[PDB]
């Protein structure tokens, strides 16, 4: 497949480099904080891990929509890829599993922490779009399972929190009116690209071809050097994904499929 | 919004813990708290100060940063709104008797108000949601309420007289009345001596530090029965000497303030008087 | 009958208004309380004010009560939700416990003869629920034998009493053990009544003082559920109308009874 | 393997797909209330995920068997598969993740919610059987780890909770014996067929078939036809994967797989 | 030493049992219960009530005290597992949360002489626990010149007066402050302690009132802990027969008592 | 509606359209004081001239319950305590031209935002940190005494003990605002049963009021510093011969007044966390 | 891609940069210590500031070499292209921004936007050889 690749870029022609859970993401674990103050006891914003294939995503509201206009806060991520993967296969599901259990956090500047103790409403008004260059290509409106996704380059998941308008007397007390909310309303998603076809070079979960360039690169005791990132960092590889260093990472995959063919 | 109060932050998650800012949170800044005139009594020292500043500027306060005011009883103190410095810790003594007045005092105090007068020989006035009620403060006035039909008629009493009105608070210091918030009310409040109006309770005032001194849990700070929610400084300690309770405030004064804020501090009292 | 269904269907719309346009409510206030309220028609002012608030004209009843040793004999609780206003006394310390235990849980229960047979607690959860005028417990526990322990059986001085001239008493002796009892019968009927769970359309609102209510049987758990509430009353009319104002929280923390 | 396929169905002989992760389950979450009332404050029942190749179950008591019978309760969840799969690798590992966490549900009808706060015990007496026309091919007794199904389309789970009869002071406050809990008994497992070999055509998390199936329908704005569901849904179509579908799917995916190998 | 110990292991049997029968019970009540029993061998019927729980023949002993301002003066605990009934007083307040700091913390306790030296404090964890028939603790502060603050160091009357007349008292003063004390020594015994951990073999069972007891003299936490119940009086039969049939639950509660000490007490053991 | 204590970056761009005009629902919304001295009431000669302006102000914009009349007697009983109350506030002051300190003090609190901590006196001494740092005193009757100690508290020309040897910086004013030198720990002598003294700090200038001097020169030195006396927007002064020549004229340039003011800055709800009130 | 190629400490004139897409300024405004009573007056410690203190910097790029079309001030084929689209009036298709707007294209500047603009300025320059 390399060599054909190879051969057919050598051409200027289409090429399509079928990955299996491929590492599009750079590691991305931060929030945003779209209501909060010094007390952090009444927050609003959306947490996130973008991290290999995987995007876990939740939006929190301490207050949960008891002063919003219908009693719905709207929440938005937007992740903006660095190459536009083709024909993907992707795994949608609701509520997002690592920011479901109380934790504490610290603050932007690094100052001071704060907690989070969720409780986990599902996900109201689910709406996936595929962006490419701008214009929706694929739209999903509260529909889970597996999806798939044509062609884009930007994900965009917005989803938002509705207040229960009917709640039994073992959740009543939960979501006082007044200010001390010890249980916070947290609705998540997760979105895991099983597999995609990328006309640029990746790694993923299937091939070892990073791993042995990362081994001779490491074995030799190798310089760092104009090009590639200090230990072949993949986050920052993926972070800055210039041409040039994707031509350098094309070249040296494909010598490093010729080597994995001869040398096991 | 000119603080940047529309864009978002955003964080990290993985920042080093940078440092610890325990020492500068109490360098220039000021803790001044209320103590009853019984205190002051029963200690019976004329130069008490000194000894408790002293033991202050151990726990790492500087000397000119810690003032004692005094109190004659929670009615009295409930005359004015008067919260002076930076960080305030409030030491009430129990009393059975004096149980809605502790409770009244918390829910000034320990939230935010954004208060506007009310006119009550001239106007109607209702109640917009949970968040409106009515304070009143002064030396003695007697709130006497009367809902109305929705034809301005009196409902179970007459609004031409003002002895068939209900009344809700009779020769007390200091009242957060709260009505039903449908109807409109006909007001009887004897204005020679008191100062009626209404107030939106807001996001708390996040410094005061009520110390309860005796007696068991009473605070119940909201409006509905379903809450008493007994937050992070609504404090309660046990008594036999007054020395003993100063001694302990002096000691954890480094757990008290860190339960506290310093950033929640208005300008001059507390009322937010438009 | 297993009950099952998704996990993302839709939530239906607030029937809080259709609760209120069928539901029938009646708040329990003692004598004392209308001593204070000097007023003949103030029974039509609130319930024109609970009209505000959603409830019709025919939805609100005013029922009385003298104390809550009065109370506490058959209290009967016929409407579809209840709130009683529970006034704190400091001397009666359990009385207030042994009316919450009463009316907020659902009491299974059975009638006792106490001359012909000898009884037990099958396990921990019935109690000797005994209402009347003037209920003088005594009992005396037996062996694997049926012999006195530390009583004798034709001797009613040597019993060992739990409660005396009190009008609601439910009491509890050990599981395992046999027992003959005493009652003045001509005053007081007692029960065995097992506890299945709780009453959901019934709440306390204890009008001041402090959280007492220890309505569960063992000292191992005091726990304060949704529907025991507390407030603090300088006077009457602030809290009617706090209830008047928060019965759409009030009722939240409860439900229907069927 | 697709056109070997092709020419072994053509003379009616037997033939295997390999698949990594197959999307044999539908998307399916939901519960069960074994044991409910409108106060919802006394549930027994189970939780269930059924997505793409994962099983994640959860009963929960919330009395913690303090009035069953030797105080254990039986749980019991059975998955009908569509098609019969053969020689699966399947990780089967205890507490389930997703169901172990605060959260508010909607009941069955919609109308109100309740709240779920669970402490987890582990699973005693699990027992996984691998039905096969209502017959017992396989079967693990208290085995975690990777098993193996040889040949089966239907996987019964029966686990039960245990009320541990010797608790510390930490612990014996979460279970009282009167009414209101605050901590209620969840005891999960999670199953995860990792490959399976069936002789119908899936899809999973390997091949990109069903990408550019739905690439070609999605691309030229294809009107929906008799037999696939509208906009190639995946849940719908293996909801009700009837024969004529299934061939339909195998020829659309057998033509994928030729236009796959020349156009990248 | 790290114990590593699986998660799939199986429970194990009820072990309720074992510990019923090869272990002791105390009961502490005051002796208005035993003025309103009013039975001669009372001991004898709890005791066979005690008995259908589990509990041996002779294995649960009862003790007395008047009030607790005598019980303070030495809680002696004797038996493996401890609970005490104590009635609520209004104006004992502090008295009965200083009993129940007393019995349910462990505390590490050396004598102090105050003549000769003085002391200071290190952190929160030590106090100055002082008990006898009669403890006014008068203390004043100093500085690195040795000298009183707001006081005098020779006059006594300038001193700061932390208690008086009271059977037990747990000073709790500022640290790194080195204070000097003013103890009737022929009466008042005092120490210093640290507060290790809690001691736990002991149920306090407020019997009536409400729940008051701030063990933690931090007042930023009112630490409601598990061995700390309050059960409401009419008769004390019905609290005796609560505490006997709700038996299990209340050593569910307990642990056995993990500490090794040095003073090497009396304890009624089986 | 977050983020009330962060202090955010905006980016504005230089190309937005600018917006309409505003001053209308300005007029509509917000309410309006104004304070004028007794003498003014005197010479009206009128008891409803309040109704006959507040139909002026109906002709300028503003409804009839939006323009709000407060008076006082004098400059110095107007200055024991200026509580200043609604959105927009204008102080109209006569001149008397033997009091200069007293009004330039009156405008030095109004036209500023004070941030001010108590003082107790017979336990501290009372160094001021820097320039912004002053020591304001209001009440009945104000006498402020000062000495200045060594670093090693004893008295610089002031026995610590005796009061009659320090010197007084004010005696039996109402408003008192002490400026002394910075870095040096000061003794107080305030008579403390009619008047309170505190520890004051200019956080910025008071961004709802204006003042207006009727008559006399131009004397307003707000910044307690010899060498700025700032001359702001806010300053404004008129010549007087009748009072109703200087109520037509502030009702005629409402549109001025209000536009050479703002809304107060800490009232907004954007400055939540920083000293609201 | 983050990493400092080329830096410049308070060097004013002519500057090279070898290969870059980023440019970070890092200046700095330090209040004068000693100033002529001229001066003094311009910047009071107190609130009215009627002279702002303001620091400046200008960067311009003479010439580059850059791999993908761009536009600049020697060559007129991004003109001659506008003339061709604009003459004819021609309808806005679905790559080039509306009427040409090159802050909107060099604004969002994609690959197939890349692809078309140099395939457009190639038969621009082959017909800036044949038409003048
Ligand atoms: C949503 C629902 O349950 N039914 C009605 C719906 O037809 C109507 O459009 C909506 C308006 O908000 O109000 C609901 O009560
Ligand atoms: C009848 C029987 O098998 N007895 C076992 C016993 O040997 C074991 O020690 C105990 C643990 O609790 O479990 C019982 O069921
Ligand atoms: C509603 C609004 O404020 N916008 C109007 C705008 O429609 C109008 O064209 C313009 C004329 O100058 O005046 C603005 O105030
Ligand atoms: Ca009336
Ligand atoms: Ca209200
Ligand atoms: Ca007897
Ligand atoms: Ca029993
Ligand atoms: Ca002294
Ligand atoms: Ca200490
Ligand atoms: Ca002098
Ligand atoms: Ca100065
Ligand atoms: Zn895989």
């Amino acid at each position: 497949e390399y060599i054909e690749n190879w051969n057919l870029q050598n051409r200027r022609q289409r090429t399509g480099f079928t990955f299996h859970k491929p590492n599009i993401f750079p590691y991305s674990a931060s929030f945003t904080l779209n209501r909060s103050q010094p007390a952090h006891d009444n927050l609003m914003g959306t947490m996130w891990l973008n991290a290999g294939s995987e995007i876990q995503v939740a939006g929190f509201d301490y207050s949960c929509a008891i002063n919003a206009p219908a009693n719905i806060q709207q929440f938005e991520h937007i992740v903006p890829l660095r190459r536009v993967l083709t024909t993907a296969t992707i795994t949608l599901l609701p509520d997002a599993e690592r920011f479901s259990f109380p934790r504490v956090i610290n603050s932007a500047d690094g100052a001071t922490t704060w907690f989070f103790n969720p409780v986990i409403l599902r996900p109201n008004n689910v709406e996936v779009e595929f962006l490419l260059n701008g214009q929706i290509i694929n739209t999903y409106q509260a529909r889970f399972g597996t999806i798939v996704a044509r062609n884009f380059d930007t994900i965009r998941l917005s989803f938002q929190l509705m207040r229960p308008p009917n709640m039994t007397p073992a959740v009543a007390v939960l979501f006082p009116n007044a200010q001390p909310f010890e249980h916070h309303a947290t609705v998540g998603l997760t979105l895991r690209i099983e597999s995609a076809v990328c006309e640029s070079v990746l790694a993923d979960a299937s091939e070892t071809l990073l791993a042995n360039v990362t081994s001779v690169r490491q074995e030799y005791a190798i310089p760092v050097g104009p090009v590639f990132p200090p230990g072949m960092n993949w986050t920052d590889l993926i972070t800055n994904y210039s041409p040039s260093r994707e031509d350098n990472l094309q070249r040296v995959f494909t010598v490093a499929s010729i080597r994995s063919m001869l040398i096991k | 919004q000119n603080y940047g109060i529309n864009l978002p932050i955003t964080g990290s998650m993985d920042t080093a813990y940078a440092n610890s800012t325990q020492e500068e949170t109490f360098l220039t800044s000021t803790l001044c708290l209320y103590y009853p005139t019984e205190a002051a009594t029963e200690i019976n020292d004329n130069s008490w100060k000194d000894t408790l500043s002293q033991l202050f500027l151990t726990k790492g306060w500087p000397t000119g940063s810690v003032y004692f005011k005094e109190y004659t009883n929670i009615a009295s103190f409930s005359v004015d709104p008067q919260l002076y410095c930076d960080y305030n810790v409030v030491l009430m003594k129990y009393d059975a008797t004096l149980q809605l007045d502790m409770s009244e005092l918390a829910d000034l105090i320990l939230n935010e108000w954004l208060c506007n007068p009310m006119d009550i020989t001239l106007y109607y006035y209702q109640q917009t949601d949970e968040a409106n009620k009515w304070i009143s403060m002064g030396s003695s006035c007697t709130i006497k309420v009367c809902p109305l039909n929705t034809q301005t008629l009196g409902i179970g009493c007459l609004t031409t007289d003002a002895t068939t009105f209900e009344e809700v608070a009779t020769a007390e210091k200091l009242v957060i009345t709260d009505v039903v918030d449908g109807v409109n009310h006909k007001l009887d409040v004897t204005t020679a001596t008191c100062t009626i109006r209404n107030c939106k309770k807001l996001g708390p005032r996040e410094n005061v530090a009520v110390i309860q001194v005796g007696g068991s849990d009473i605070l119940d700070i909201t409006a509905d029965p379903t809450t008493a929610p007994q937050t992070e400084r609504m404090m309660r300690i046990n008594w036999k000497k007054w020395w003993q309770v100063f001694y302990t405030v002096v000691d954890y004064v480094d757990q008290i303030i860190q339960v506290m804020s310093k950033r929640s501090r208005s300008l001059n009292s507390a009322a937010f008087y438009y």
